[PDB]
């Protein structure tokens, strides 16, 4: 079910899964029209506007950085730590939303990133390298 | 077994702040009044607004630590200053005035005040001055000591005046979320201001609020749902003020009766001012009428409500303005482009019993008029109304109020709210409560079954 | 054959396609250097090369929730409608230009990316997912 | 090792190949927050960040029209002339810096930029679509 | 320098340690308020 922009906010993360592309369709482009010229109003705005595509561009290069690309869901293979989370799987999915979850893992959010962009890229792109020439 | 997986595009949204936008209403073309409020800058409103209901969601809102609020006060500050900019500026008319009293104080019991002032004012030319006259109204000083005079306004900032040709008519300008972000509007009938909203929506765009500048009753504002509100940042404490919203709006009508007319004296090799002219007929002062009945009807509904929050089967009372400035003691606002200051004093006489209070089809309020306002925060500069030519009729809806509790040890006996304001940011509580902004953070990191290469 | 920008505006799609580099090397870097500091006249050059970028990344968004991502040639598994330009083979690619084609498509054209952003990536996405566990 | 920004500057471009993320994080957000609202200081400095990524789109379009795409290390199918640097393997990866290597290849480097755009997609392409088929 | 040669060009000194230095006003001294337009007011030196 669609519902719309953010509309399974408080679903199950499962559930919300299935609308990645509406959330991800109306962050990129609220296109404002600045064809008046109004002097020391459009640099607020613009300003706005240009540190969203910023926040943009940083959230792409950490997507890009890792072994995941594609801008869909995804797959590792840094492993799940028990530590993270000491719960099962369809407790998870069918039993939390992303805000808990999130505020499960914002404990531990911040070591994870680092997990993905060395244990990975800084190693299997290296393997890739000493593995493609046979 | 399972392995982290990134999601991109997952309903999550932290609360944060940033620059807004702003809607044309679409009827901007249509207007053609050259330069309204914010038809200068803001763009046409979408077809469809994308109201879209949160099912299961829950959100804490704050009115009171919003910043939706500093942003359109900021905007509103930045559009007076921009729109009195390229106007023409009254700098030579701090000049001395030999005024004389109006021709008629029939009764002098009766007040009648506005001065024919008389005064050489440059021309068109550097060379010679001429001598015109008809500045008129009560806002002068008293001289220094036909009697002298000259102008107080002079005697804080400088002076500019309204270009004739942009309008004052709030036009409906609703803030919208730039990309990225998003704003959640509360749905419950009543709401605390400070809690948990059960019924949350998603929006870009706002609803239409209207910019009004107004002290002591709010107007043309959002009716409330069902039931009259009664915020406040803390209840508690006296210094806080206590906003009021309305159920059913209270009808106001105010007149500026005089059927006035203007002269356009040319000054400097560009400019050209805009003096009163004048008064052609009989004259009387402003005033503004409410119907009796339904003002009656609303003090007995809103002190039901104040007594779920200081007793039940208790007295309060209200009376008129303490004292200070004289935009906060008088209900001010403007209508037509003149700008009435008028006295509550004639609607807060009252005390309450636990089920009636202790025919008049009307009550009216007298009102004085002021062309020369200093309300800008920057002390630097003040703006001079141009006359309007013709009678003066405008009609409104009353849908809040703004009140101050007087402090002491008033436990034992009664609790007064006398009418109050000052701060522009409380106009503006009581239209962007319903609403947070939120930045949306579509990364999120899960554990599935699931293995690369 | 090269013949510049926009050199094959007039001739077949097949012909066409074979200068997309050319087209898309010109449309994002006509860098203009504003180091020069003026005051009103820069703010509408500049929202220009900005609501610019704005539109090149609408298209790349639209570019990437398909399947297809490369910014090149790519081939979907949405199949073609015969009500949409009811046409044989080289029909098209050889007495056709990319005006015209979009001229008669432009009827139909609207549930075509309709159809490529939700019949594709919320179901490729999904069987991804549950076919990459064994 | 680390080292930190720009630590591999001097050595060997093996060694330096290993902080390819560290160079690559620390060019795009370097992220000044302009909220407060400064007439004719804005513009220079927007200017500035402006044309920073204007600069790293264009090398992200000349990085996406090659076989090449990934923000990584990658290899092509274009052959290495013997007549650019005449030196053989490990004389390059063990004795050399980037700087050095630029620089002599700065002689030669104009043409190896239009031989990655035309010989490889230019053809790849062609043949991938004239190979998908069967 | 530049140029150390060329005498047009100016000669940069730059210190190893830090030569005090005091600096003294000794007027003690007092302002005069005087509104000038309908906004300004000009601040004048008064009497020493
Ligand atoms: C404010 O003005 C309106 C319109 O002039 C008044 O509404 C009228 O009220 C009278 C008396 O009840 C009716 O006979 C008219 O038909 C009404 N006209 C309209 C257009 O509604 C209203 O009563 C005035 N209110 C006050 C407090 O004076
Ligand atoms: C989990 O994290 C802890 C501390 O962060 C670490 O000691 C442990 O090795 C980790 N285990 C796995 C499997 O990642
Ligand atoms: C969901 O329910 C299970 C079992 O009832 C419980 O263990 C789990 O904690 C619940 N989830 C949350 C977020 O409380
Ligand atoms: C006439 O003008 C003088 C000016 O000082 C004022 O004090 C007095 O009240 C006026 N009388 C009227 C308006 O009847
Ligand atoms: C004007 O006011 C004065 C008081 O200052 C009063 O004596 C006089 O009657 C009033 N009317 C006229 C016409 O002067
Ligand atoms: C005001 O005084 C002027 C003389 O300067 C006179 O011409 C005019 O009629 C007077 N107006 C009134 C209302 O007394
Ligand atoms: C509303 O919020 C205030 C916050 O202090 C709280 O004290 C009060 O109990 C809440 N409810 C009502 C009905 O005021
Ligand atoms: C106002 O005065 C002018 C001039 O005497 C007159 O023409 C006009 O009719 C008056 N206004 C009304 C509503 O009658
Ligand atoms: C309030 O009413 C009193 C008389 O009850 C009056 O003297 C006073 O001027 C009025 N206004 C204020 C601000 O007190
Ligand atoms: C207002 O309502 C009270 C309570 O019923 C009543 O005593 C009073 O006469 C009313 N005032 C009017 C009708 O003017
Ligand atoms: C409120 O709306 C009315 C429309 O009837 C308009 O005449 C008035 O100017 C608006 N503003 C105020 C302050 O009354
Ligand atoms: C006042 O409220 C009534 C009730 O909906 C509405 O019809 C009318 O247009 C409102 N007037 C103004 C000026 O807001
Ligand atoms: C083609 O489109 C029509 C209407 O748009 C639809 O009814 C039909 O099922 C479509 N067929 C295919 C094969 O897509
Ligand atoms: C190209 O030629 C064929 C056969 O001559 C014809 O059927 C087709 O309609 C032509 N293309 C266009 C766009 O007219
Ligand atoms: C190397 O470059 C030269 C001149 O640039 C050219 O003649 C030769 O064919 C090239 N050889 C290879 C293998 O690319
Ligand atoms: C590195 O050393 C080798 C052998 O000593 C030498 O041939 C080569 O030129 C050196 N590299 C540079 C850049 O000089
Ligand atoms: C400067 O003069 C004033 C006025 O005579 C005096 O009060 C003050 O003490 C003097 N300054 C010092 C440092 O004594």
């Amino acid at each position: 079910v669609f519902l719309g922009f953010l509309g399974a906010a408080g679903s199950t993360m499962g559930a919300a899964s299935m609308t990645l592309t509406v959330q991800a369709r109306n962050l990129l482009s609220g296109n404002p029209d600045w064809l008046p010229d109004m002097t020391v109003w459009g640099i607020k705005q613009l300003q706005a506007r240009v540190l969203a595509v910023e926040r943009y561009l940083r959230d792409q290069q950490l997507l890009g950085i890792w072994g995941c690309s594609g801008k869909l869901i995804c797959c590792t293979n840094v492993p799940w730590n028990s530590s993270w989370s000491n719960r099962n799987l369809s407790e998870i999915w069918d039993n939390m939303t992303w805000l808990q979850w999130d505020k499960e893992i914002s404990n531990y959010t911040q070591i994870i990133y680092g997990l993905l962009e060395e244990s990975q890229n800084q190693q299997e792109k290296n393997e890739q390298d000493l593995l493609a020439l046979d | 077994n399972l392995w982290v997986t990134v999601y991109y595009g997952v309903p999550v949204w932290k609360d944060a702040e940033t620059t807004l936008f702003c809607a044309s209403d679409a009827k901007a073309y249509d207007t053609e009044k050259h330069n309204v409020w914010a038809t200068h800058a803001c763009v046409p409103t979408d077809p469809n607004p994308q109201e879209i209901h949160l099912e299961n969601v829950t959100e804490e809102f704050n009115m009171w630590k919003n910043n939706m609020v500093e942003q359109m006060h900021t905007d509103i500050i930045s559009l007076w200053d921009q729109s009195l900019k390229p106007c023409v500026k009254l700098t030579p008319l701090c000049v001395t005035l030999q005024c004389t009293n109006v021709t008629n104080n029939i009764t002098d019991d009766m007040r009648g005040e506005l001065k024919n002032c008389s005064f050489n004012m440059t021309t068109e030319l550097r060379d010679k001055k001429q001598k015109v006259y008809s500045l008129f109204y009560r806002l002068d000083v008293v001289q220094i000591n036909n009697k002298e005079y000259r102008l107080i306004n002079c005697n804080t900032s400088a002076i500019t005046q309204a270009c004739p040709k942009v309008s004052f008519e709030p036009i409906p300008i609703h803030y919208c979320a730039p990309a990225g972000f998003a704003i959640l509007k509360c749905k419950d009938k009543k709401f605390n201001g400070t809690g948990p909203c059960p019924s949350v929506s998603t929006v870009q765009c706002t609803h239409g609020i209207k910019p009004v500048v107004s002290t002591q009753l709010l107007l043309n504002g959002s009716l409330a749902e069902e039931e009259v509100m009664i915020r406040s940042e803390n209840i508690t404490n006296n210094a806080k003020n206590i906003l009021v919203q309305f159920n059913t709006p209270v009808q106001i009508n105010c007149t500026r009766p005089n059927n006035n007319t203007r002269k356009s004296i040319r000054i400097g090799p560009g400019q050209a001012f805009y003096a009163t002219g004048d008064i052609i007929g009989d004259i009387r002062q402003a005033h503004c009428n409410v119907s009796k009945a339904t003002w009656n009807e609303t003090l007995g509904k809103v002190v039901k409500q104040l007594r779920k929050h200081f007793g039940n089967n208790t007295i309060i009372r209200f009376a008129n303005s303490s004292g200070g400035d004289l935009e906060v003691t008088t209900h001010s606002f403007n209508c037509g482009g003149e700008f009435f200051y008028c006295n509550t004093s004639g609607l807060f006489n009252s005390t309450w019993i636990s089920n009636t209070s202790v025919s008049n089809d009307s009550i009216t309020l007298p009102c004085r008029i002021k062309q020369i306002i200093n309300m800008w925060q920057r002390i630097g500069q003040a703006m001079y109304a141009p006359p309007i030519q013709g009678v003066i009729r405008c009609v409104s809806n009353i849908t809040g109020l703004i009140l101050t509790r007087d402090g002491g040890s008033t436990n034992s006996t009664t609790e007064t709210f006398r009418p109050g304001g000052g701060d522009m940011r409380d106009n503006w509580r009581s239209e962007l409560y319903k609403y947070k902004v939120v930045k949306i953070e579509p990364l999120g990191v899960a554990p599935t079954r699931c293995k690369r290469r």
